[PDB]
Parts: C-alpha cells; structure tokens; sequence
C-alpha cells in the first residue's frame, strides 16, 4: 500500500481532505497573535492555483 | 505603528468561534432585526429629535413671516 503512492497520489489525496476545507482550531497560551480564522481558512488555498 | 502580540494583557477568557461555512450571514434578519432596530430608535430619539423638531419649528415661521412681510398693507 505504500509503494503505490507516488507524487500524484499524495497531491490528490491532499487535496481531497486540505485544499478549501474548513479547519479545526484550537489555542491556548500567550496567542493573541494567533491569526483570526478567517486569516486560517484562507490559508487553505491559493489564488495563485 | 502597533503590532498583535504586544497590544495588552488578558488571562483566563475564552473565545468560541464558528466557521463562516458552517453557519448563515442571514439569521433571522427580521424575526430579530427589527425590535433590535425599535430598541435602539426608542433609546435615543428624545435627545436626537427634539433639536430637530426646534429647527423644523422656526424654519416653518421664518418662512411664513418672510414670504408675507412683503405684502401690502392698506395704510
Ligand atoms: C489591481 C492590481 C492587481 C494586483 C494583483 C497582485 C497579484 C499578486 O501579487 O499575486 C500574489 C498571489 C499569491 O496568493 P496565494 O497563491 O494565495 O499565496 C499566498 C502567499 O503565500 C501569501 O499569502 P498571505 O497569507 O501572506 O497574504 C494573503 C494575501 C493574498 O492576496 C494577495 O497577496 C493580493 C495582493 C494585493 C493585490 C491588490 C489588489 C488591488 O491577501 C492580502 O493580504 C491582500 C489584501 C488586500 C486588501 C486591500 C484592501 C483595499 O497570487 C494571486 O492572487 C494572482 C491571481 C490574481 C488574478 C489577476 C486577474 C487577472
Ligand atoms: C485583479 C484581482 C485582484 C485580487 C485581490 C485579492 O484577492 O486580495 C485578497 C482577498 C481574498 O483573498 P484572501 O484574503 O482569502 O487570501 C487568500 C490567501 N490564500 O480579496 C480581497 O478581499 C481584497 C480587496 C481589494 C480591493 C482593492
């Protein structure tokens, strides 16, 4: 099972569960520069793709 | 200029937060939009109206007097 991943497969199974999906966030500590998450969830792709 | 991480200090409160996804930009915008919006006219039209009602007063008896001082009187 592992030696049939290859670069393709790791982009497409990346994208399925990364690419523009709604993270889940949690904080704790000094983190009042912790990106709001708005920032955060348009960190999950880019306008250059 | 001033920068996050050196803006104050805080401890021990806690921010719950929902993606903009998972949730509607329109939630209940007349069920509760609107006494919101009588609550808050009703809380300050006695110190907005009043002065606008004095202007609206005078403006009203200014003019009167003014469009009939120059009429003609018989003497
Ligand atoms: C009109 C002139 C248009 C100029 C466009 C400049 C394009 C550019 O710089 O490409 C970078 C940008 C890289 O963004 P990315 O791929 O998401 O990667 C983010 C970086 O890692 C870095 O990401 P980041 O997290 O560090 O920063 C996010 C950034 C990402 O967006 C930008 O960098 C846009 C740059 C400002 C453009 C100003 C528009 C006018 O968003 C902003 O901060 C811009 C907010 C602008 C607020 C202005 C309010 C008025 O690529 C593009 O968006 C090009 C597509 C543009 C389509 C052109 C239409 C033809
Ligand atoms: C000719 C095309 C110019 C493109 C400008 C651009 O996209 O700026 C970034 C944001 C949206 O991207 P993001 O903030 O989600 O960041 C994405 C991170 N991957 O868009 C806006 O809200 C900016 C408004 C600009 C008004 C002058």
């Amino acid at each position: 099972r592992i030696a049939e991943v290859d670069a393709r497969v790791v982009r497409e199974v990346c994208s399925k569960y990364f690419y523009d999906q709604c993270p889940a966030v949690a904080g704790f500590g000094p983190i009042e520069q912790l990106p709001d998450y708005n920032r955060i969830r348009s960190g999950m792709f880019w306008l250059r793709f | 200029g001033r920068q996050f991480g050196h803006l104050t200090r805080v401890r021990h409160v806690i921010t719950y937060s929902l993606s903009p996804f998972e949730q509607r930009a329109f939630p209940h915008y007349f069920s509760k939009g609107i006494p919101n919006v009588l609550r808050r006219t009703r809380a300050c039209i006695l110190r907005v109206a009043p002065p606008f009602v004095a202007f609206y007063l005078v403006y009203t008896w200014g003019t009167q007097e003014f469009e009939k001082s120059k009429r003609k009187n018989p003497a």
